[PDB]
Parts: C-alpha cells; sequence; structure tokens
C-alpha cells in the first residue's frame, strides 16, 4: 500500500533540488 | 577572481532582486565555501 506514497516521495525529492539547482545554474553568469 | 585563481571553491553570489536573493538564501538550508555580499544587504 505504501509504494504509491513512496513514488510520490522520490519524484518530489528530486524535483525540489532540481528546480533550485537549475535556477542556480541560470542565475550565476 | 574566485574563478580565475582556483575555481574549485563553491561560490555563491548574493545581489539583485528579493526573488533572486531568496532563491540563493534557501541553498544554505558545507557546500557554501563563500558568499559574495554588500553592506546594505
Amino acid at each position: 500500500l505504501t509504494e504509491e506514497m513512496l513514488l510520490k516521495r522520490e519524484e518530489r525529492a528530486r524535483k525540489r533540488r532540481l528546480q533550485a539547482a537549475r535556477r542556480a545554474e541560470e542565475h550565476k553568469n | 577572481e574566485f574563478t580565475r585563481f582556483v575555481p574549485k571553491f563553491k561560490v555563491l553570489p548574493y545581489w539583485g532582486n528579493p526573488h533572486d536573493r531568496k532563491v540563493i538564501r534557501r541553498f544554505w538550508s558545507a557546500p557554501f565555501h563563500v558568499v559574495i555580499t554588500s553592506y546594505q544587504l
């Protein structure tokens, strides 16, 4: 039953850092 | 100049708009070897 909650956890765990780091790489130039 | 002498260090700029500085502020929630800043901020 927990797997449908876990797949939501892992995709948001990457999306969190991904958008922040993607904005960092666009910002610093 | 942090890039020209030895680029290895993790450097953070901290200037411009509240949205742009907020984006960077949340990074220090260590891999933050320097932040570059000014006294009004």
